[PDB]
């Protein structure tokens, strides 16, 4: 796999709430790739991030 | 130890690629 492992201090606080799984996708995408930059193969996963906390500033 | 080493990369990023896309 090469999974994360999601009870890391604050970045858990990214992958909850709402957009949990937009962070799990994103932040899994990314590190599958290691291309160059977080995402540069993946930017649909962070768009969706954004898309979605975007609509939630401090609600989890 | 403190509470997210790569959290403001995570923030920064996501913000970053949110003005980029």
């Amino acid at each position: 796999n090469g999974n994360i492992n999601w009870n890391s201090p604050c970045l858990g606080g990214m992958a909850s709430g709402p957009c949990g799984e937009q962070f799990k996708s994103a932040f899994s995408c990314f590190h599958y790739s290691t291309e160059e930059i977080k995402g540069s193969d993946c930017v649909d996963q962070f768009r969706a991030m954004q898309e979605c906390m975007q609509k939630y500033p401090d609600l989890y | 130890e403190h509470c997210g080493h790569l959290i403001e990369a995570h923030k920064e990023s996501m913000r970053a690629l949110g003005f980029k896309i």
